[PDB]
């Protein structure tokens, strides 16, 4: 995936 | 008065979360980037799929247009940015130098520069013509969530999970201003207002704030939505009434009156976090895009 689409 | 945005189109085709949508400056096109490693180009007025642009080896977190609408730049988990000729679909340049995911990107108005922010905690300024990294700013102490040029290209605003918003001089690379607020919650998004005097900053305490950055004063706040985990794009809508537009983690698009701070509309229909919204440059049209359990872009149209 992509970093923007992962929680954090 | 209040807007009456209504759903016009749902754009399907990405096979993973959509990460970012942007309208071309000339209004003809919507570009979408996705975790599925692709950029897709759609017609802004009929929603018709135009083309797929490919080449990143990992998912994409952001995409941006040049002022003449001819180029795109994308930011990828593969640690690169790519510059793309939209008409041909060809990758013109691969910008290498970040040491972790590239998260956010933008052209300056002149479109001779690109600015990028990365998980590597740096902001980089790149020459569009040669692809060379011109400056590496030790901008933050946590991932950089957003980067944006002001109207004349002389300033960059950056935001980071370290809780800071910073204003940078493009030519010199020095930090002109640091904005801290309350207990410094992570700053998930920032961008200049169209006239360049304000910045809109999102923090992961469910809050948007409008700032006079030179005076360092918070002029407005926008609340009621859910934003605790994701770097959600927000927008100034100025083609009709003056609104603030943002996605939300409760699957809605929120629209606020910029001056009164009241919510004036909530757009229902997405089934996952609305990670990205964009406002059409001339018509009262919003594009919205959502994460893995949705994978679609929606186009909305209002009379004001």
């Amino acid at each position: 995936g992509s970093a923007r689409a992962r929680p954090g | 008065v209040k807007p009456n945005y209504a759903l016009k189109f749902t754009l399907a085709g990405h096979t993973k979360a959509v990460s970012s949508v942007k309208f071309s400056p000339n209004g003809e096109w919507l570009a979408s980037s996705s975790a599925d490693k692709l950029i897709k180009i759609w017609g802004a007025y009929d929603g018709k799929f135009e083309k797929t642009i490919s080449g990143h080896k990992l998912g994409i977190s952001d995409v941006a247009w040049s002022s003449d609408s001819n180029l795109l730049v994308s930011a990828s988990d593969d640690k690169t940015l790519k510059i793309w000729d939209v008409s041909s679909g060809k990758c013109l340049k691969t910008l290498k130098g970040h040491s972790n995911y590239v998260f956010c990107c933008n052209f300056n108005p002149q479109s001779n520069l690109i600015v990028s922010g990365s998980f590597d905690e740096s902001v980089r300024i790149w020459d569009v013509k040669t692809g060379k990294c011109l400056k590496t700013l030790p901008a933050h102490s946590d991932p950089v969530s957003a980067v944006h040029f002001n109207r004349d290209g002389s300033l960059i605003v950056s935001s980071s999970y370290d809780g800071l918003c910073r204003i940078w001089d493009t030519a010199s690379g020095q930090c002109l201003k640091t904005l801290i607020d309350d207990d410094n919650p992570p700053v998930s998004f920032v961008k200049f207002s169209p006239n360049g005097k304000y910045i809109l900053a999102a923090t992961l305490d469910n809050t948007l704030k409008l700032w006079d950055y030179s005076k360092g004063k918070c002029l407005k706040t926008y609340t009621g939505h859910k934003n605790e985990k994701y770097c959600i794009f927000a927008n100034f809508s100025v083609t009709g009434g003056k609104w603030i537009v943002s996605g939300s983690e409760d699957n809605l698009v929120y629209i606020w009156n910029l001056q009164t701070k009241e919510i004036v509309q909530k757009l229902q229909g997405h089934t996952d976090v609305v990670i990205s919204t964009a406002c059409h440059p001339t018509e009262n049209i919003i594009a919205s895009a959502a994460l893995e359990n949705d994978k679609t872009i929606k186009l909305w149209k209002s009379d004001c």
